[PDB]
């Protein structure tokens, strides 16, 4: 079966530093299983998504959707969308830059979204 | 059980910690002045005791322990 | 300043308890995610930031809006 | 919706998309055939005299049914290749980013809230 | 206008046995209570389809069995059939 | 001035303007329109100079709920008075091959 | 004794064959037996839970009061409308889809006027609603409450000319955003004798019992 045990299992040979998993509740409306893993360089990326990518297509469920590799272009980032799982591969400052861990464990409640005003209007001068 | 087992127990847990400098690690080692931690460092050398000795150590008085003189002693007594 | 030291305290022990409980993740990865995180958390002087980040440690220990396993 | 000189309201937290002047920045080019921009297409904005791509989330001209329809025309900016410039975004935005073919899991990730 | 005009590769989604009623696929020339002409698609994709249809037509007197009150597709949830839910 | 104006924006002259003015280190600008210190935010600078010669506009902003028409400084006006004054030299002598001659 | 019937089920004044309206509300019965449809108005608060079919089919809820009931027979929509994170939303749900899950009447009322589309016009504090809100309770055999909130409006311009006599509106006012000038001036577009003309009324008083007898057979079967 493929889950996220597999997953996990197949990151392990791809020596997946710092896998992040996170249990997205159903309120979200988003996902199930959302990861984070972060590689050494971006043909590291590319080979991790290429290996899971195919192991999914290879093992089963011939009926559900293909997955396409979502960010090719992009050296710093990727992402892969299954039916209820998501993995984004990426580097450690691209993750520094953009900190997911705690936009998705708080919803709201994060550093960067309470530096951020959450809604203004201009009004008049004088 | 063994009154020097748990002592060099505590004393090579103590060892294996990293940031601090093992340089005066006796059972009178105070961590606030000779090896300058804060109450974050004396919590994470419980929890560096507690992962592979213990099971049974409560805040309300690890927060008071200070010294891995009183670590021998808790874990003798509670054993 | 904060809420409680002896709060703020039990809320990083339980935290590493939850890591600790954890099967998933890397220890590694989030015993220095966490510490980190402490480390430049801690020393601001305002307490009211930190009284909002110890609301924000407590919803993140509850973990009703999203749970890392 | 959104086409050629149609004024857009940048919902992420971009440095760029932050205007002082609170001036709004306009659509100079619609990556589409027909030129109408819907949700999750592709679009230039000519933004504090710069030429930069951005990504149309909602619109205020109406949609199908079950579609959220909101009161104003909201863009995120995106890169030359795709990543996000803006680190997170407030307002919701619509889930049909999901369904839709293209480059979006970067924004529904750094998004924060759904309608 | 007023004139005759064929639309092609309309299929059928319901038949109502009891009022004698098709649900057409899409919309069909000609405004509201006017006839229309159907018959099998004649496009060359479409072609060899008529092996489990009637031939050369339906017989509800001698037929065995009496028809279902909706002959529905395999695709479309009946108005009695629970709230879907998507997988 | 041998290019048009508004095919650039009178936004983006101001702020190079007020770029050259403070690199110079004369700071005319300051004493010609009362204003408090030398300055580099250029927003600012326009918002204190079309408050110094009276200049409101009218325009439309763009917010969750709809548009909204609000008064704010004329800073298109702002800008075109202080490209008008530095033109007339009102501001001082200015050299805008310093740094090309210098190397 | 209040019994209401439903909009869609009057259909709109035509040439179309009856049987079509009675195969249309057989379905529509068949679906109503299936999913409980509440009753409510414009301007009564409704929270719909439906199904998201690309979201793995998780449960989605929205909160938002009605501003228009549209549409006929198994298309009938309605208008929720909303301001969450301080930016309006609208969705117009179909009744009869199956993706509804559910809706509640979290707060039954009637407002002044048919339809709440100057809502978009009017500040966001009469439109901003709580998502959490609790549903207020109903006390059975009671009359609708009517409620006569009169909202204030933007300043113009707006997206239509609300005082005009065509849109009728009474929940506006218009006192307070316009000149008497400018309301003399509006005056002119009035149409007195459009309300006296009496071969434009329709009649559904003979309709209706018909509806109600099928419905009450469907019902009984
Ligand atoms: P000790 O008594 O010496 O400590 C006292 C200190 C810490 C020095 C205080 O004086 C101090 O400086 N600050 C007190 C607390 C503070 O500054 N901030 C509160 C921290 S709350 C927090 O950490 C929120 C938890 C969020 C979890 C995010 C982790 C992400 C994992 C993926
Ligand atoms: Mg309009």
């Amino acid at each position: 079966k493929f889950d996220i045990d597999m997953m996990v299992s197949l990151l392990r040979q791809e020596n997946a530093r710092d896998i992040c998993v996170i249990q997205v509740p159903p309120e979200m409306r988003y996902t199930d299983y959302f990861v984070i893993v972060s590689g050494t360089s971006t043909r590291h990326l590319h080979a991790m998504a290429f290996y899971v990518v195919k192991m999914y297509k290879h093992l089963k469920c011939k009926r559900d959707p293909h997955v396409k590799i979502e960010g090719k272009d992009t050296d710093d980032w990727l992402c892969v969308d299954f039916g209820s799982m998501v993995i984004h591969l990426m580097l450690p400052e691209t993750r520094e830059i953009y900190e997911l861990e705690k936009l998705w464990t708080l919803r709201s409640y994060d550093d960067q979204l309470a530096q951020i005003a959450p809604e203004t209007v201009p009004e008049d001068f004088i | 059980l063994t009154l020097e087992g748990i002592q060099d127990r505590v004393l090579y847990v103590l060892k294996l910690y990293d940031k601090i400098d093992p340089e005066k690690l006796s059972v009178n080692s105070h961590f606030m002045k000779d090896l300058g931690l804060d109450s974050l460092d004396q919590v994470e050398i419980i929890m560096a005791m507690e992962d592979e000795f213990g099971f049974e150590i409560p805040d309300i008085d690890a927060e008071k322990l200070m010294c891995p003189q009183e670590i021998v002693d808790y874990i003798a007594d509670k054993k | 300043a904060p809420w409680s030291r002896e709060a703020v305290l039990s809320l990083y022990r339980a935290l590493l308890r939850q890591g600790r409980q954890l099967r998933y993740t890397d220890r590694d990865f989030y015993f220095a995610s966490i510490r980190r995180e402490f480390r430049k958390n801690q020393k601001l002087e305002d307490a009211e930031a930190r009284e909002r980040q110890l609301e924000k440690g407590l919803v993140f220990l509850n973990g009703k809006l999203g749970r890392i396993i | 919706a959104i086409q050629k000189m149609t004024r857009v309201r940048v919902v992420d937290n971009s440095a760029l998309g932050n205007s002082p002047y609170h001036r709004a920045p306009r659509c100079i080019h619609v990556y589409k055939k027909n030129g109408v921009g819907k949700v999750g297409d592709q679009i230039l904005l000519a933004i504090k005299g710069q030429k930069k791509k951005a990504l149309i989330v909602g619109h205020c001209m109406p949609g199908p049914r079950m579609t959220p329809r909101f009161d104003s025309n909201n863009v995120v900016l995106i890169e030359d290749n795709g990543n996000p410039v803006g680190t997170r975004i407030k307002t919701p935005i619509p889930t049909s980013l999901r369904k839709r073919e293209g480059e979006y899991s970067k924004v529904l990730a750094i998004a924060q809230n759904f309608v | 206008g007023n004139i005759y005009r064929t639309e092609y590769g309309l299929k059928v989604w319901r038949i109502n046995t009891k009022h004698n009623i098709i649900y057409v696929n899409g919309s069909v020339p000609g405004h509201k209570n006017c006839l229309v002409k159907v018959k099998d698609s004649k496009l060359p994709a479409y072609k060899d389809l008529g092996k489990n249809l009637p031939f050369p037509t339906y017989f509800p007197d001698g037929d065995e069995e009496e028809l279902p009150e909706d002959l529905y597709d395999e695709n479309v949830c009946q108005p009695g059939a629970p709230s879907i839910t998507f997988a | 001035g041998t290019v048009l104006d508004h095919l650039v924006g009178e936004e983006t002259m101001a702020d190079y303007l007020l770029y050259t003015l403070n690199k110079h280190q004369r700071f005319g600008y300051v004493q010609h329109y009362g204003l408090g210190s030398a300055c580099d935010n250029v927003e600012r600078v326009l918002k204190s100079v079309a408050v110094k010669l009276g200049k409101t506009q009218k325009v439309k902003v763009l917010t969750g709920t709809g548009n909204v028409n609000i008064i704010q400084p004329n800073y298109p006006a702002a800008a075109r008075d202080f490209l008008q004054t530095f033109r007339r030299g009102l501001l001082g002598s200015v050299m805008l091959d310093l740094d090309v001659l210098r190397g | 004794e209040r019994r209401f019937l439903s909009p869609e089920f009057i259909p709109r004044r035509g040439r179309t064959d009856p049987l079509k309206f009675q195969i249309e509300r057989k379905d529509m019965l068949e679906r109503r037996k299936v999913l409980h449809i509440p009753e409510f108005y414009v301007g009564s608060i409704l929270r719909v839970t439906t199904a998201d079919p690309y979201a793995s089919g998780k449960i989605s809820q929205f909160l938002g009061i009605c501003i228009q009931r549209s549409g006929r027979g198994l298309g009938a929509t309605f208008i929720l409308r909303n301001v969450i994170e301080g930016q309006g939303v609208e969705i117009c749900f179909e009744l009869y889809n199956p993706r509804v899950q559910e809706i509640q009447v979290v707060k039954l009322e009637k407002r002044l006027d048919d339809s709440l589309l100057y809502l978009r016009d009017a500040l966001p504090e009469y439109s901003t609603f709580d998502v959490n809100m609790k549903p207020v309770v109903q006390e059975p055999n009671q009359k609708v409450p009517v409620n006569e909130l009169k909202v204030k409006m933007k300043p113009k311009p707006w997206s239509k000319r609300w005082e005009r006599p065509n849109f009728n509106i009474k929940g506006i006012r218009f006192d307070l955003c316009l000149t008497e000038q400018q309301m003399k001036e509006a005056q002119k577009w009035n149409q007195p004798w459009l309300e006296f003309d009496m071969m434009r009324e329709y009649d559904t008083s003979k309709i209706e019992a018909a509806i109600w007898k099928e419905i009450e057979a469907s019902k009984r079967s």
